[PDB]
């Protein structure tokens, strides 16, 4: 059978997800529990708030090679900069934050498009970190196969200053280092310390923020002015 | 709608059209005559991905194209307690209510 | 399987105000939906989220769950909120509808 | 952002030939490349697409190959109907940019032009204003250097000239240069003339109408 | 089989507003990305920006300092643009192209462009004069006929010689803005000498704006002879 008639979205999409281990994530992309029915609140226990984390001090540096393997669902993190990943180990789009969302695709090796449903030996996702400042994308975040979330980004930006629990900030650490924006540190969705950019699957990846409130933004990136939709609670 | 001869085959289209289409989760919902609403299955545009209803796990049948249409079901072996009006509906991804209900459907059966 | 329960019926006087209550096991911890249908009509989503209503319903219709209870209170009755009513909640990847209490003034 | 370049600015090429058209990115932009055809007149047409990629109904001759910061098309055998301006676009950056665009032509034996002299006509006259046209029919190449002359003096900053669309049957221009004078400098002189200078003419011609003669 | 569909075209002034629509025709613009794209006369295509529905997100180039604000109506189906303090530079011609949501897609339809023109003058009638031969110059074989149309606006002045009988030999240059902001140009026409003691060398002017309509006979051997 052929792909489609084009249809550029239900083909250029890795439609492989099994989970025989039945952790019902299939399940919960037609509803949501509450916050406290998910269980999510001891998953949230172990990252605290952005408030007493430390203080930064002189310049600003880059780090990579971090990354904890967890679930990434809180405002801290460091995606642990992103690279080619097989069409294999892929569930649902993979949407990248210009900020503004971009769904990409799978291309084949280096630069062809393929519409193969994802599922051949060579279909790949080339996905590259880089300031969109210099174009591409900052980060992005997909569910594996299995059902477990993953992110990866630009270099997650550190502040420079230090502590017992140092911040590799992925995003927007203001009033420590008063450099840090979704410009020059930001790597993943996660605008600012309580909101990620609004996308259609945004309570798929991250199934605890369902009680956050919809809020209209706007900022200038590069040579362009973005409007877009952010979901942000208490503030 | 005439009687679909007990065991028989019913489509039903939904002409869904609703919010932002793709990103806009479709579902089915029966009601017989003063009975109240009861669920019937769901999909999902993106993921074809067709959950059941417990009940009807076997003959629900969901089907569907990129299109804002041919979207629907297939409810085989027709019997006297399916009789009912049939309605779509298009929620938000994942919020669970199911917003912008779409005119009803009577389905009958002899 | 799960089950939501809700009164048969309710009658009020005009102008006054009616609760209509949808009781489950532990239903505090899911969301809860209310339908309003008329007599002969598609249903329209008058309050999402337990408390939450969209927009174009008056400020009238009021809603609340917690514990083991879910209420629907409307002030001030007239002859326009007369319909059924219908409790929705998701449990266990399945769709639960609640009996529908009519509404008469 | 990702400038882009474009090579060459125009080309000229016979019936028959093979054109080539380069396209470089300021920046490597993997192979997100696009080749748009735009004629006279009408919206831009896509013709390729993945920097390699043809669509649907494309004529075959064009072919395109690249990668990096190197991109070219190509037209194997160009047609009568193949004479448009071609732009290459990056969908790279969320910031869209197009080439500079090329010209393209079709080559035919240089042809000599025939220039004429219209006098400017008695209703005009008393209207405060004259239009003296001179008139160069079906020529070839476009490259043609016209001058007026009022009393052997040049004119300067005073003449607008137009200039033809290709012929599509003869692959020959046209041009007119339009000198514009008031009623009180026109009545001051009594010569004029159009001189037109040309590939195909081995000496520069002249046309001359004495002022008034009515 | 998308048929974009645009406006007729539009004359303001300077410090006015325009608002140009852009209907699909067979088709829909949800589940696309929306971009306006234009074109100044003699140069080469410019992006305005972007709407995207589902994302419900909008991206506007900076170079149009915030006058560009685009909108998208599904229950009519139309791509409204809207562009405030019309600036003398912004006579043009504008497209509305479609793309795909995915990463780096192409333009795969435009629509067929909206003159703008931004100038400051009234709607004016042509004037319509004879361009006679010169004797020595018909005297060489072939002779040529035109009538200049001066000082009319706006656009576009059609040119038609006995009511269109004669087309071949008739070189209807591109207008042209006179100094003084008003349009100019000529339709000459050239035959075999032999004929011209026929009479079919009347121009036909038609201007629908200032609704004008003019007849006038170029003389052969015109003035003395
Ligand atoms: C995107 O930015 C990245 C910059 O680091 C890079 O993308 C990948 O980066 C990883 C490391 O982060 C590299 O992985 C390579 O994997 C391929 C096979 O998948 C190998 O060719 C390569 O092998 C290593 O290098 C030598 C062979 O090339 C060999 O001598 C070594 O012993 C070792 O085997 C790497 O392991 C690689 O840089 C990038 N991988 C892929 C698949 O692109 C890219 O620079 C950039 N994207 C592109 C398209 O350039
Ligand atoms: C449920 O959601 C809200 C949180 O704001 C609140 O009703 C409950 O808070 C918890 O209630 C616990 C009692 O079951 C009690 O330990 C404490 O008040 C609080 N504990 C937390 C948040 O860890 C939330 N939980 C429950 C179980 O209702
Ligand atoms: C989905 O993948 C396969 C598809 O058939 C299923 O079978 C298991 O695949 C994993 C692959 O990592 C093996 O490790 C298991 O041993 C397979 N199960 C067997 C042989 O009983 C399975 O339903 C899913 N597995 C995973 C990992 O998602
Ligand atoms: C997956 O893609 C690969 C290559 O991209 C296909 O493998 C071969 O492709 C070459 C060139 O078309 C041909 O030899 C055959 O088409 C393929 N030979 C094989 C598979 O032995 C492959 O067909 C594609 N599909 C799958 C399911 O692997």
């Amino acid at each position: 059978l052929i792909n489609t008639n084009g249809s550029w979205h239900i083909n250029r999409t890795a439609l492989n997800c099994n989970d025989s281990l039945h952790t019902g994530f299939l399940a919960a992309l037609f509803y949501t529990h509450k916050f406290n029915a998910s269980g999510c609140p001891e998953r949230m226990a172990h990252c605290r708030p952005i408030d007493e984390f430390a203080q930064g001090w002189g310049p600003i540096t880059y780090a990579e090679g971090h990354g904890s393997d967890q679930r990434p669902y809180c405002w801290h993190y460091a995606p642990r900069q992103c690279g080619t990943i097989p069409a294999s180990q892929v569930c649902g789009p993979v949407y990248c934050f210009t900020p503004s969302p971009v769904v990409v695709g799978t291309t084949d090796r280096f630069g062809a498009p393929t519409y193969t449903w994802g599922e051949n030996e060579t279909d790949v996702l080339i996905l590259n970190n880089t300031r969109p400042p210099q174009g591409n994308w900052f980060g992005c975040t997909w569910m594996n196969s299995t059902g477990f979330t993953k992110t990866c980004g630009g270099p997650p930006c550190n502040i420079g200053g230090v502590g017992n629990n140092t911040l590799t900030c992925p995003t927007d650490c203001f009033r420590k280092h008063p450099e840090a924006t979704y410009t020059k540190c930001g790597s993943g969705p996660w605008l600012t310390p309580r909101c990620l950019v609004d996308y259609p699957y945004r309570l798929w990846h991250y199934p605890c923020t369902v009680n956050f409130t919809i809020f209209k933004v706007r900022m200038y990136v590069g040579g362009v002015e973005h409007r877009l939709n952010a979901a942000c609670n208490i503030g | 709608a005439e009687v679909k001869k007990p065991g028989s085959s019913v489509k039903v289209s939904c002409e869904a059209s609703g919010g932002t289409h793709s990103n806009y989760v479709i579902t089915w919902v029966r009601q017989a005559p003063g009975q109240g609403l009861e669920w019937m299955g769901g999909f999902i545009p993106d993921f074809r991905t067709a959950m059941y209803a417990q009940g009807f796990q076997g003959r629900v049948t969901i089907t569907a194209d990129e299109s804002t249409s041919l979207a629907y079901m297939e409810l085989t072996n027709l019997r006297s307690e399916d009789t009912a009006v049939y309605y779509c509906a298009r929620g938000p991804l994942s919020r669970g209510y199911y917003d912008y209900w779409g005119p009803g459907t009577l389905v009958t059966v002899s | 399987s799960y089950v939501l329960t809700q009164p048969p019926s309710v009658s009020v006087a005009p102008g006054q105000t009616a609760s209509i209550t949808c009781s489950g096991d532990k239903l505090g911890d899911k969301y809860v939906s209310w339908y309003q249908q008329r007599p002969g009509q598609s249903p329209v989503l008058v309050l999402y989220q337990d408390s939450k209503r969209p927009s174009g319903i008056p400020e009238r219709f009021s809603g609340s769950n917690s514990g083991n209870t879910a209420t629907l209170t409307i002030s001030g009755t007239q002859a326009m909120d007369e319909a059924d009513y219908y409790c929705q909640a998701w449990d266990s990847s399945a769709l639960v509808f609640g009996g529908g209490t009519k509404l008469t003034v | 952002d990702v400038l882009m370049t474009q090579s060459p600015s125009s080309l000229s090429a016979s019936v028959g030939d093979r054109v080539t058209i380069s396209c470089r990115a300021s920046q490597s932009i993997s192979s997100f490349l696009n080749w748009y055809q735009q004629k006279p007149g009408k919206a831009p047409k896509l013709l390729i697409s993945a920097a390699s990629s043809l669509s649907s109904g494309v004529p075959s001759r064009f072919s395109g190959s690249g990668s990096g910061t190197s991109f070219t098309l190509t037209i194997s055998s160009l047609q009568p109907e193949d004479v448009a301006t071609y732009y290459c676009q990056q969908s790279y950056s969320f910031l869209l940019t197009f080439g500079g665009g090329t010209n393209v032509e079709i080559k035919r034996t240089v042809a000599a032009p025939s220039v004429f002299i219209f006098p400017p006509s008695d209703e005009q006259l008393k209207s405060g204003t004259a239009s003296v046209v001179c008139l160069l029919n079906n020529f070839y190449p476009r490259e043609a250097k016209v001058q007026w002359k009022v009393d052997n003096a040049l004119q300067s900053g005073n003449s607008q000239e137009s200039v033809t669309e290709q012929d599509s049957k003869d692959s020959t221009y046209s041009l007119s240069s339009t000198l514009t004078l008031s009623k009180a400098d026109y009545e001051k002189h009594k010569v004029y003339a159009c001189e037109v200078t040309h590939q195909g003419l081995s000496s520069p011609v002249t046309k001359s109408f004495n002022r008034g003669e009515c």
